[PDB]
């Protein structure tokens, strides 16, 4: 139903933002072709931008937050495939050579990023064991939607927000989509994040 | 400053500061200053 | 010290407007529109402007008659067109029906018609005074103490030939001021703006010396 | 920083300018770590 | 000592902004010299621009607020002359004539503005009954200062703070300011305002 | 108001000297000049020539004391200015070579000697860390005078008052004099020193 990361929830350990930046946050919708692979948006870094959470997080200099993230997919009753969702802590991508990760591939925004190699998740670690981070599954004959809620969890009590992503979000397709002539082509995937018990500091 | 000469003598440091202004001028003389203070991350005002 | 109050000062009946119909002359058009407006005349003006807000209920009657001062029975409608209805284009204009403008039907011969209009303004009181645009002109202005229009009518076919006079008294009831405020040395120079002259006049008459009957 | 607010402000016969002295100290919180040498 | 203009202190009748928005607003410091004619601000236009007070009061629809507004002098002992500082609420300017006033003048900006006719304090009113307003003096024998606290006087319960000014403050040097040789010319003139009790509504 | 040096009142650890001992020895005033730089005057040395006080430490063998020393000045109020006195246990001066400080340096007598170069206090040193000793400050605006009291500090329970110096009072100008035409040059700088708890030994 709904997934604790590492079984906590979010709490406080500066200025508490309230219900203004603590609202839902959709971004703008995915979709999912029967050939598409993957995405990663790789949060905080997703909304330093966008509404008031990106006012707070660029000019306080000091920063610490939880999120919650709901993941969820439209689709027919002739339309089959899944995905995983996981939230991976310090999720640091690679170069694949013939050598340093690009900037735009780092830090995607707040559109996220495609994988070339999902199979190593872009780390060189196999697919097949991301299930041990938190995660779930979405089959599109079961449910349409994935919800996770990820503590604050670093190695410092506050860090800046801008130099550095705490955990990053990976939306793959293990099991490829699949439709009958005459069906929407694309699937949209939509993102919706909220965070919890955020505090700035050093204005 | 003291503080700062056995600073030298560690690798690290932390805590508040304070700092004292004397103004040394004459009984007659009158005045205003401003005194601001930018966090780590900012660069100085431009302006008062 | 009664006669001191606020509510005393501007206690009487005074003469707010003097209108006339004249369908006699070159002109045939047989009625008139008056917007109520309470600072008509510079000696009310003047006094009204001691205060910066104030809320009151007015009472107005009308004095008629014609150039003889003469008043021979004749019939005439007082409309009243309050604030946001369209005012009447000609005699027979379809705004004279219109059963929500209150109209009242009176004789030259009978005693003046009388009659009683409330507080009508959106703000808890009228400002005589607005530092702000209500969105060059537009400074200083409050569409918000709008009274309505009256306009007087003769109930006649076509064209009689006479001239009707009528004159508007108002009374203040009910009066309530705040904030003061001081009062105008300077003559006035238009109707809605404060502005004043280049050439200063003194508050104080002048005297030969400082030391001086 | 230290900003002019107003204009120095004298009677006659009186000098013109002065000056300001600093003095820097540390609170009660403040603590060193890892001896080193200078 | 303080005045409280019209007996009243400023409250409550929305989002109320706390600390950030409530703090001293120090303008930039006038010269009064012996050739020096008056000056008036007309706020809340001053706080339009500057700081969060600024922020919260473009972007809402609604206004509501009272200040505390400190006027202090720095003088020798061998200057003289007096000021007038007031309040006056619906402060209305007018045009002298060899005709509307222009908007530099109206709205004058967190600078303020000079008076032409002090006199007639440029509304065609004596100067001689200012004292009707909530008013304090400065006299440079006597003392430096004047601090006036003015709540919230309007007829509507909530209005717009770009469009209407609520009031605006003179300080007007009645008797000129005279000094002997050698000593310094200006006598500066700073202007301290704290919003009291702000309420800003319709984001 | 008061400085206790150190914390400590002087008191007894012999014949013990009286009232005619005990009392205030005003010695000669010095001016200060905007040109001047400092003052040292290094006692128990200062007395050992004067009265009463000079006559027992000159013909006994041990030595025991602690001093009251009021440094005070005369200046109006068109005068500016900044001195910091000072109270230096084992104050030690040097040679600046181009190598021994003469004995009029070291110990300079009644009337005290001139920094050459107050900036290392003649020591070395840095005159801005001299507040690390006991010390108090003049500035002409605030106050005339500085008082501190030093109870007796050596290693030794007794010594010798003529070979050995226990301390030093230093007065120095880090803010130069101004004054404007007219005024008198030279504001006189006074001192008052008073011994408390004096014991002799050794007759």
């Amino acid at each position: 139903n709904i997934v604790l990361s590492y079984g906590e929830w979010p709490e406080y350990c500066p200025t508490r933002p309230d219900v203004s930046v603590n609202r839902f946050y959709t971004l703008s919708t995915k979709s999912w072709k029967t050939e598409s692979t993957g995405w990663y948006w790789k949060f905080p870094d997703v909304l330093n931008d966008t509404g008031v959470f990106g006012q707070n997080a660029q000019f306080h200099y000091l920063y610490r937050s939880g999120f919650c993230m709901h993941v969820q997919c439209n689709a027919s009753k002739f339309h089959q495939g899944a995905l995983l969702v996981a939230a991976i802590p310090e999720f640091v991508i690679a170069a694949s050579s013939p050598l340093y990760p690009d900037f735009a591939h780092t830090n995607p925004g707040k559109d996220g990023q495609e994988f070339r190699d999902p199979y190593v998740l872009d780390a060189g670690i196999p697919l097949s064991q991301a299930l041990v981070f938190p995660h779930q599954w979405i089959n599109l004959r079961t449910n349409n939607c994935a919800t996770i809620i990820m503590p604050y969890v670093n190695a410092l009590p506050f860090d800046s927000a801008l130099n550095h992503s705490n955990f990053g979000l990976v939306v793959i397709p293990i099991s490829p989509l699949k439709y009958c002539n005459g069906a929407t082509t694309e699937v949209p995937v939509t993102l919706t994040i909220a965070p919890l018990n955020s505090e700035f500091s050093g204005l | 400053t003291m503080v700062g000469q056995i600073c030298r003598y560690y690798t690290q440091w932390s805590g508040s500061l304070k700092v004292t202004f004397m103004f040394t001028g004459s009984f007659m003389a009158t005045g205003k200053m401003l005194i601001a203070y930018t966090p780590p991350g900012s660069a100085q005002p431009a302006t008062r | 010290v009664n006669e001191a109050s606020v509510e005393h000062f501007y206690s009487r009946a005074g003469l707010v407007g003097v209108v006339e119909v004249k369908d006699s002359g070159t002109s045939l058009d047989g009625y008139t529109v008056w917007p109520i407006d309470v600072m008509g005349f510079v000696q009310q003006r003047r006094k009204l402007e001691l205060s910066t807000y104030m809320r009151f209920d007015a009472e107005f009657t009308f004095v008629s008659n014609l150039s003889n001062s003469t008043t021979p029975g004749m019939l005439l409608q007082y409309m009243y067109v309050p604030p946001g209805a369209p005012k009447p284009d000609g005699r027979k204009s379809y705004q004279w029906q219109t059963a929500t403008n209150p109209s009242v039907f009176a004789k030259l011969s009978d005693p003046p018609p009388q009659v009683s209009v409330p507080f009508m303004s959106p703000a808890t009181a009228y400002q005589w005074f607005y530092d702000g645009y209500p969105t060059n002109l537009q400074y200083g202005q409050c569409p918000n103490n709008m009274m309505g229009h009256f306009a007087i009518r003769t109930v006649s076919e076509s064209t009689t030939g006479k001239n009707v006079h009528v004159r508007v008294y108002m009374r203040i009831k009910h009066v309530r001021a705040w904030v003061p405020r001081p009062l105008r040395s300077q003559a006035y120079m238009v109707k809605n703006y404060p502005t004043y002259s280049q050439t200063i006049t003194n508050t104080a008459t002048d005297r030969a010396s400082i030391t001086t009957t | 920083t230290i900003w002019y607010q107003t204009n120095f402000v004298v009677p006659p016969d009186t000098p013109t300018e002065a000056n300001i002295i600093a003095l820097g100290a540390a609170q009660k919180n403040f603590t060193l770590k890892l001896c080193k040498d200078t």
